[PDB]
Formats: structure tokens, sequence, C-alpha cells
């Protein structure tokens, strides 16, 4: 029944910068003990959370000596400096000085990054899938940092309506890169009948370039 | 060493009981606490409850009145049992090992869907490398996991033989009700046609387990 | 002394904690809790934690004694004259204490590789005695406290040995502990037919000699017994260890020996698949052996393979240490504070029964309130009997279970 509220929902950041998250509790997180059991947690992506700070200030072990949390009062923040790649994905905060145990809503650590161009494929559908009777094409854009992207789909020079449905990864933990598949389904028969399929990509880091 | 491992049943229907299982290795559960995390799809962590050594047993009083939490010390189990389950529960179960009132240790989670719907197993196509694609540089290459209901779904490459240059896009839901996936990988373009790599699917809920190569004509 | 077995409540329970050192206010674990009470006097012990209780930063161990006398209500209290506190608390494990002329020997296992229970192939048996004066002499010199490490155990072929049970007994000049033994089970012979499955359908012939360890791949078993130790002779103290017959036997557990109306009487805890009380009059004590009551009422929350009312052997180490006084031999009538749940610690009740029968019970906290460890010795004041009980309850407040100590006086009268 103690609400744990975090402030930025997204923080994007710089490698070699500082990165700071807020946690407000809704009343005192105070224990009889006198100690405040506030900690961090770090969930990466596809990954379980892994504990990072407890008891507001000390640091987990293993836990690098930048991540730093300090906190008074209802009011307490976590500060990571000299950002690095690995330290992306959700962080939280909770509470286990009350007895529902309160975790918070996240912050999702967006690193920012120099503008990298995607590389573009064009897949034909399999000849086993055919056979089923249904027909999907796809197009992968990999590798590209600024996350807004564009995919049309053009079938014999006909741009495409909602027939098509699109997937992004998480940040790349290494290069802080996102990659997309856009797969267009079709019924067979459409398939066969046009012999163009083509994937038109647009991003700042190319001038519109198609493949197929 | 230390490890938490959930059986879960992936698919319960609604109104129905959950039973999950945690099999714990490493230590001994009469010297550590033991509670039960979930997250749903978009919502923060939640806290279900905890299991004391001694027996003693504390939960979240929403969940109070259709969850309950034991184990079995002789078989390093713990045991999650929620009633009268519902849509809104549907999400991944965390068998979690406590420390001072923190969880230091995580298990690999189990994800639970609450759906009428019964299973389905996927369709694995390959998703072959394009034969233009030339002169030493990156070539790309996939599988297509598709139709399968059950959320939960794992590729790796050669039994994990290679986990470099690997993307798996997050599973989409289609218009009936089947999800479908993309996972790929680029690979040097002067590998094609030399080396062979391996699709491997894994579907817990369907117990499917499929193995495909990506090969041009 | 009612012996009428009734359902209005004649037994009205009064709360005596606040004599003994439990500070409420702080939120500190209070756990590992002794109570002994013998001839007027009391030993008491905890340990202090700051957080979780099972994994907490251990803050202080208190071992006391004082005199167990009227508050002036004519309701029993405790009142401390002596206190002993460990340098490091972290190392003393598994007091247990027993009383002899105006001392009051209280026998620990220490331990730099935790609960030896659960570390066992790694401790290195280490006991150590704290006697404490119930009435302290000023400046008198070792009288008032006096430790000893002991460096003379007799185990015999047991591997080690270790006091196990909150209380012991006296005869003549010699004490008895309750205790365990360490045994390796390639060593232990156990002849798997004795193991009855005859109406259990689930069960196979060995797990009875599986049950002896904490696993059924368990390097040790646990033998209880009693740890001897003679106060007439000299030089270093030697402890020898006697074990318990194999009569009834079940995986050795924390266990209470006491004289009640002249005779001795043994508690074992049920932590292994019997799950029915064990408790009885001895036979004998050298060669230990204890009569079992033949009781089908009283049992302990189970946890799930063994749970409560299981009868039949598996392979499990669950239970919680919930003991018995008896009252009166004759009937064989005995007061005891038991949980009322088949699978988990919560609702305990006090009650008066006999073997087969719950004479009249009176519940300790509302139904929710989980409880664990309850501790309970009789005694007879100012030609009345009274009965007081330790009992671990959990506060919601601080996610922290601290001990609450309540006297009863048993009614000579039913109606009222
Ligand atoms: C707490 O547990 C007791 C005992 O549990 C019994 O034994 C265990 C080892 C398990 O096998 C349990 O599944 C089993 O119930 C429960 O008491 C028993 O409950 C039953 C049903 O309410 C009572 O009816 C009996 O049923 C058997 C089997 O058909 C008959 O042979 C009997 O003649 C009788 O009809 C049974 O009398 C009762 N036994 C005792 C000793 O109390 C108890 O219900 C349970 N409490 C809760 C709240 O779950
Ligand atoms: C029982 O007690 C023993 C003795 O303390 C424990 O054994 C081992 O104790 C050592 C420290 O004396 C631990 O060593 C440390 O291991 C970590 C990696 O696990 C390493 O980073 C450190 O540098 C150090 O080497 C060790 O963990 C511990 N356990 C084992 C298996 O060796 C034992 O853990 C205790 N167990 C129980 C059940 O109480
Ligand atoms: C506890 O010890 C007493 C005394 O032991 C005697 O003196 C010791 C220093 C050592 O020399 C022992 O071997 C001696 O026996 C035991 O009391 C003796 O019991 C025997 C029994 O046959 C009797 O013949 C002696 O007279 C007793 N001596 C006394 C009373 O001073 C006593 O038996 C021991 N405790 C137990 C439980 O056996
Ligand atoms: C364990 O004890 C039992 C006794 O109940 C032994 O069982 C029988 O003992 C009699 C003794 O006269 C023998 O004649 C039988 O041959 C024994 N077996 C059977 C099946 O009746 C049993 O042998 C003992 N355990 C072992 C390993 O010998
Ligand atoms: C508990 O039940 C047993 C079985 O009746 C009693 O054991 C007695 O002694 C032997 C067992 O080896 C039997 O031959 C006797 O017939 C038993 N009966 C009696 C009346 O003793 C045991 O006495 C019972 N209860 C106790 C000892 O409290």
């Amino acid at each position: 029944d103690v609400l744990m509220t975090q402030t930025p929902l997204s923080l994007p950041v710089s490698l070699g910068d500082q990165a700071s998250i807020s946690c407000r509790s809704s009343q005192s997180i105070v224990h009889s003990n006198g100690n405040t059991y506030l900690e961090w947690y770090l969930q990466k992506p596809g990954q379980s959370p892994q504990l990072l700070i407890y008891k507001v200030s000390n640091r987990f072990s293993g836990v690098p000596d930048r991540f730093s949390g300090s906190g008074s009062g209802t009011d307490f923040t976590l500060k990571i400096n000299r950002v690095e790649a690995e330290d992306l994905g959700l962080y939280y905060c909770f509470q286990a000085s009350h007895v529902p145990y309160t975790f918070g809503g996240g912050t999702k650590l967006e690193i920012k990054r120099t503008v990298a161009a995607p590389s573009v494929f064009i897949f034909p559908p399999s000849d086993e899938q055919l056979k089923s009777g249904t027909a999907s094409v796809v197009c992968l854009l990999n590798n590209f940092y600024p996350r807004e992207a564009k995919v049309q789909w053009k079938v014999d020079n006909a741009l495409q309506s909602g027939n098509s449905q699109e997937s992004v990864t998480e940040q790349d933990s290494k290069d802080s890169t996102y990659s997309l598949s856009s797969t267009l389904t079709l019924s067979k028969a459409d398939y066969e009948k046009h012999k163009l399929y083509a994937c038109e990509v647009t991003h700042q880091g190319l001038s519109s370039p198609v493949t197929k | 060493q230390v490890q938490l491992k959930e059986s879960g049943p992936g698919l319960v229907a609604p109104s129905q009981s959950l039973s999950i299982t945690c099999t714990v290795s490493g230590f001994s559960l009469t010297s550590y606490d033991i509670s039960w995390i979930r997250q749903p799809p978009g919502k923060g962590l939640e806290w279900l409850g905890v299991i004391w050594t001694g027996g003693v047993t504390n939960y979240n009083s929403a969940f109070l009145s259709r969850l309950s939490i034991s184990k079995d010390n002789s078989k390093s189990q713990v045991f999650l049992k929620m009633n009268s389950l519902q849509t809104d529960d549907t999400a991944i179960y965390y068998c979690v090992r406590e420390g001072d009132w923190f969880f230091d240790v995580w298990g690999a989670g189990t994800t639970v869907t609450v759906s009428s719907a019964s299973t389905k197993g996927p369709s694995v196509f390959p998703l072959a490398p394009s034969s233009k694609s030339t002169s030493g540089g990156t070539a790309a290459l996939g599988c297509l996991v598709k139709d399968y209901f059950p959320e939960p779904v794992t590729v790796s490459w050669n039994s994990g033989a290679l986990t470099s240059g690997v993307h798996t896009f997050p599973a989409v839901l289609q218009s009936s009700g089947l999800y479908s996936l993309s996972s790929v990988v680029t690979v040097p373009s002067s590998s094609l046609g030399t080396q062979t790599y391996i699709c491997n699917v894994n579907h817990k809920p369907s117990n499917t387990k499929v193995d495909k190569k990506v090969e041009p004509k | 002394i009612c012996l009428q077995k009734t359902t209005s409540t004649i037994l009205k329970p009064r709360l005596i904690s606040y004599t003994l050192p439990i500070n409420t206010r702080e939120g500190v674990c209070i756990t590992d809790p002794l109570l002994a009470v013998d001839n007027g006097f009391f030993a008491y012990s905890h340990l202090e934690k700051i957080g979780s209780c099972t994994r907490g930063i251990a803050k202080q161990r208190i071992i006391g004694v004082g005199e167990v006398l009227d508050r002036g209500d004519k309701v029993p209290s405790m009142f401390m004259t002596n206190v002993w506190t460990p340098p490091n608390p972290s190392t003393i494990h598994h007091c247990s204490s027993t009383y002899h002329e105006d001392f009051y020997y209280t026998l620990c296992a220490v331990s730099h590789v935790g609960d030896p229970i659960l570390n066992s192939t790694s401790w290195t048996e280490s006991l150590s005695l704290i006697r404490l004066a119930v009435r302290p002499k000023s400046d008198s010199g070792d009288y008032n406290q006096k430790y000893i490490a002991i460096t003379k155990v007799e185990r015999g072929k047991y591997d080690k040995v270790m006091p196990y049970g909150p209380s012991g007994i006296k005869q003549g000049d010699t004490l008895y502990f309750p205790a365990v033994g360490f045994l390796p089970r390639t060593e232990f012979q156990y002849n798997d037919s004795n193991c009855p499955i005859i109406h259990c359908k689930y069960s196979k012939a060995e797990n009875c000699r599986l049950s002896m360890g904490v696993n059924s791949k368990s390097h040790y078993i646990l033998r209880s017994g009693l740890l001897k130790y003679n106060l007439s002779l000299g030089g270093d103290i030697i402890l020898q260890f006697i074990e318990i017959a194999d009569n009834r036997l079940t995986i050795g557990s924390p266990s209470k020996i006491y004289n009640s109306l002249g005779q001795p009487v043994f508690y074992q805890a049920s932590y292994s698949w019997d799950t029915m009380i064990k408790l009885g009059d001895v036979d004998t004590v050298d060669p230990l052996r204890v009569q079992w009551r033949n009781n089908s009422v009283i049992s302990r929350p189970g946890q799930s393979q063994c749970p409560r009312f299981n009868v039949c052997p598996e392979v499990c180490w669950e239970g919680t240490y919930n003991d018995a006084f008896l009252i009166d031999r004759l009937n064989w009538v005995s007061a005891g504070v038991y949980l009322n749940s088949n699978q988990t610690a919560e609702n305990p009740v006090f009650a008066v029964f006999k073997d087969n029968e719950i004479l009249y019970q009176v519940p300790l906290a509302e139904d929710d309130t989980n409880a664990q460890k309850t501790i309970t010795d009789c005694f007879l004041l100012e030609n009345v009997i009274w009965c007081i009980s330790l009992v671990e309850i959990y506060d919601t407040g601080d996610n922290v279970i601290r001990p609450k100590l309540f006297a009863v006086k048993i009614p000579a009268q039913c109606s009222e």
C-alpha cells in the first residue's frame, strides 16, 4: 500500500555521461529497525532482474563503484555516472520496509549514439511455406541508431495498406543500435499474380534506399 | 552452482487454477526464504508472497483469497498455487531467493498465458540468404517461426554455437490470434556454401522441438 | 485439577512477557528462544537480529537466569537476576539448560560455519558451557558467571554430538541435557523390514531409513539422546553421549527432558513422517528408553509431503517444535501449545489434553496470526498449578517474529 513512483519514464543518455533516476514513496519508508530498505534493480533486455543497490546506498557485490544511490525522507535517487553500453534496460526501485512489498513503475535507459544507417535485406517466401497456401515476404533493417525508420511495401509498383506488421528489437547491448523486421503477409494467389515485391526504407542515415 | 527453475503449465483456462513448481539447486530451502514475484505484459513487477524456512508464509493481501505457497525441503522444491485465475493474471512468474529482505538470485521465469484457446505448434520456414549478396561482405539469413499460440518461444543457432550478430525479434500477434516472429543472423558472405547453419526452435508449452537449416539453391 | 472435557472456556491466559528483556519498539527479530523452569527459577535466552529473521545482522544473544515469583496479582512472572552476553553472537548455537544447586548450567555449541545441522560436514564439534548463579553474590568470584570450553566428549560410535533441545534434568549430582548425534549413514544399521508401510499405500519400504537424514543422500543421520555431565567428578568436564533406543525412532530432533511429579518425562519433536506427538515417561535414563504415549489427537503443521495427522513413512524434513508438559500422571493429562493448521504455522492454541481427547483449550491469538515455536513448562505456585508457555509470534508491522510469554492457571474446577 506504499506507492513507488519513478520520475523519468525514459532517460536517454550518451556514453560517458551521468544518468539520474528518481524514486518517490507515497509514505515514509523507514523501518522500526531504523534502516530504510530501499533497493535498486536492473533488468537487462531478455533477462531476469538483478539487484544493484540495497539499503539506499549500499552496492550489491559485483556492482561497479560508478553506480551510486542516495536518499532522504521519501526521495531517493540513483546515479550512474560514466554510462556504458552494458548499463541499458529497465531500472526499478523497490521497498521492503512495509509489508505489502511494492516496486516502481520502471525507467527505461536509452543510450544516445552517432547516427548509424541500416543495412537492408529482402527475403522471398520459402517453397515450403507456399504449400501451406499463405505467402510472406520479409524485409530486414539492421543496426541503425535513430530508432525512427519508415518501411513501405510496394507489390508490383503497388503501395501497401496494412497488409504488413513490424517488429523492432531492444537496443543492442554492444553498439546501441536497433534492428527491425517488417513482414508482409499475403494470400498465395496474390503472390503468384505479380512478379515485383519491394521494400523501400527511409532513415536519416540514408536517402530512400530500396531493395528488390 | 545456485539456480532456480520453474515448471509451469504455460496455458491456463479462465477461472481455473495455476500450479507452478520451483526446483532449487545450489542451496537448501531451510537456510533461505523464497518469494514469488510476477510481471504482467507491460506492468511493473508485483510481489506475490514469501515462505520462510520455518514454514511461515506471508502473502500480498491482494491475492490472499486465492493464493497459497508451500514447499518441500527434502525435494528442494517450492510450490505456488493460484485459484480462479483470470485474464488479468497472465504474466511471467519468477521464483526468487531472498537475502536480507532483498532478492539476490532470480529464477529464469515461466511465462503463463490465461486463454481458453488451445496450444498450437509453430511452423519454421527458412529465410534464404540472398543469392545477390556476395563480395566477402555481410550476408543475411534467418528463420521465420509462425502460428504458435502459447507465447513463449526459443531460438538458438547451432544449439548456441553462434551468438554473434543474431537478432531475434519480438513476437507479433496476427489477426488469427497466433504469434509469429523472425530470427536473423549476419554471416560472412564468403561463408555461404561452406558453413552449415541450423535453426533450433523450442516451443515448451506444445513441446515442439524443431531444427531447420537455411541454404540457398 | 480439572479432568472433565468441556467446550466452555475455563482457561484465561495472562501475558507475562513484560518483565523479561524483549523490546517491541526496536523492530529487532527475536529468534532461537529458550525457556526452562525448574524449582522456582527460570532460564531464558534469545538471539536478536537486525533485519530478516532467517538471514539478518546478528546483534546480540543473551542468556539469563532469574526467579519465577508471583507479580502480586497471584499471576506468576519472570524476573531476571543474572544476564550473560557472548562477545560474538554469531558463534553460539543450540543452547540447552539444566538446574542444579543454585547454579543453572546451559550448554552451547560453538560454530564458525553456522547452524551445525545445516552445515554438518564442515563443523568441528566445539561445546562450551555457561553456568549462571540464580541468586548472585557480590564480587564473589567465578560464582556469578563461569564460562568453560569443554575438551573431553565421549561420543562412542558417533562422529559428532551437540545439545539439541531447550531444557534438561538433574539426577542427584548428575546433569542430563537433550542432545543429538551425527552418525555417517554408512555406519547406520537399519533393517528396512522394520519400517511399517502396511496400510500406507504410497510409501516405499526404505523411506524410514532414508528419513534418518535431512536428505536421502545426506552424509549423516541424526539420533536423539542425552549428554550426561557428572558434577561429582573432578578435572576437566567430561560429557558422555547416550543414544535413544530404536523403539519408535525418528530423525534426531529438538527434544526436552523434564521431571514432573517425581519422575522424568521426555518430548521429541516430530520433523519427520510421524507427525503424531511423541512424549512419555522414561523407563531408563542411562540406557535411554521412552514409553511414547499412543496419542491420536495432537500433531504438528507439516508443510507439504508430511502434513498434520500423517502416519505413513515419507522422506521429508519439516515441522516445528511444539512441546507439552505432564500435569497429572494417573490420567496422563498433559498441557501444551499447538498450532491448528494442517500445512502452515498459524492459529496457536493452548490445550489440556489426554491421549485420545482434548479436555479443554483456548486460542492465544487471532486466526491470521503466524506462530512457530512453542515451549511449555508447568509448575506449582502457592498450592495451585500454573503453566508458562513461550510462543514465537509474527508482527505484521515489522516482518519479524518476536516471542510472547503467557501464564495460564490450570483450573481445579471445570464448571468455573
Ligand atoms: C486436516 O487434515 C486432516 C487429516 O488429513 C487426512 O490425512 C492426511 C494424511 C491426508 O490424507 C488428508 O487428505 C486427509 O484428509 C483432515 O481430517 C480428515 O478429513 C476427512 C474429510 O473431511 C474426514 O473424513 C474422513 O474421511 C476418510 C476418508 O474417506 C474416512 O475414512 C473417515 O471415516 C472420515 O469419513 C476425517 O475424519 C478427518 N480426519 C481427522 C483425523 O480429522 C482435516 O479435514 C484437515 N483440515 C483441513 C482444514 O483441511
Ligand atoms: C558452510 O560453511 C562453509 C565454511 O564457511 C562454507 O564453505 C565456503 O566458505 C568459503 C569461505 O570460507 C566461501 O568461499 C568463497 O566463495 C566465493 C565463491 O562462491 C568466492 O568469491 C570467495 O573468494 C570465497 O572463495 C564459499 O562460498 C563457501 N562455500 C563453498 C561451497 O565452498 C559453506 O558455504 C557453508 N554452507 C552452509 C550450507 O552453511
Ligand atoms: C558421579 O560420580 C559419583 C562419584 O564418583 C566417584 O568419585 C569419582 C572421583 C570417581 O573416582 C568415580 O569412579 C567414583 O565412583 C558416583 O557416585 C559413586 O557411585 C558408585 C556406584 O557404585 C558408588 O559405589 C560410590 O560410592 C559413589 N561415590 C560417591 C557417591 O561419592 C556417581 O555414580 C556418578 N554418577 C552416575 C550417574 O553414575
Ligand atoms: C529384518 O527382520 C525381519 C524380521 O521380521 C527378517 O524377516 C524374516 O525373519 C525370519 C526370522 O526367523 C526369517 O526366517 C525370514 O527368512 C525373514 N524374511 C522373511 C521375508 O520372512 C528380515 O530377514 C530382516 N532383514 C534382513 C535383511 O535379514
Ligand atoms: C501403545 O500400544 C501398544 C500396543 O498395544 C502397547 O504396547 C504393549 O506392549 C506390547 C508391545 O510390545 C504388547 O504385546 C501389549 O499388548 C501392549 N499393551 C499394553 C496394554 O501395554 C502400549 O502399552 C501402548 N501405550 C503406552 C505404552 O502408553
